[PDB]
């Protein structure tokens, strides 16, 4: 029956960002802008500031 | 539909996992994994197709 047919299971466990990140998504980095109020994205950490 | 009274017995629900290849097992109010840890005054089982 449905409850006894075998399954193949993959568990993907992620470690959150608390260190330098080895695994990252398919995103392209840009240039660095300093001393100006910009929107920043550092390794998935989003924010707005100088 | 047929309603069967279940009382004065010890109910271990893991035996149910050998009784049928279940398609749906969903519960309201009680988590299905703690059912062996509780006590009930009376159980009613309604069976149909
Ligand atoms: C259901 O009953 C039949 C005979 O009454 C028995 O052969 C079968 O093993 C039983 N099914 C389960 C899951 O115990």
């Amino acid at each position: 029956g449905v409850g006894h047919q075998p399954y193949r299971v993959v568990v993907l466990s992620f470690e959150l960002l608390h260190a330098p990140a080895t695994v990252c998504g398919p995103k392209k980095s840009t240039n660095l802008v300093k001393n100006k109020c910009v929107n920043f994205n550092f390794n998935g950490l989003k924010g707005t500031g100088v | 539909w047929n309603r069967k009274r279940i009382s004065n017995c010890v109910a271990d629900y893991s035996v149910l996992y050998n009784l049928a290849p279940f398609f749906t097992f969903k519960c309201y109010g009680v988590s299905p994994t703690k059912l062996n840890d509780l006590c009930f005054t009376n159980v009613y089982a309604d069976s149909f197709v």
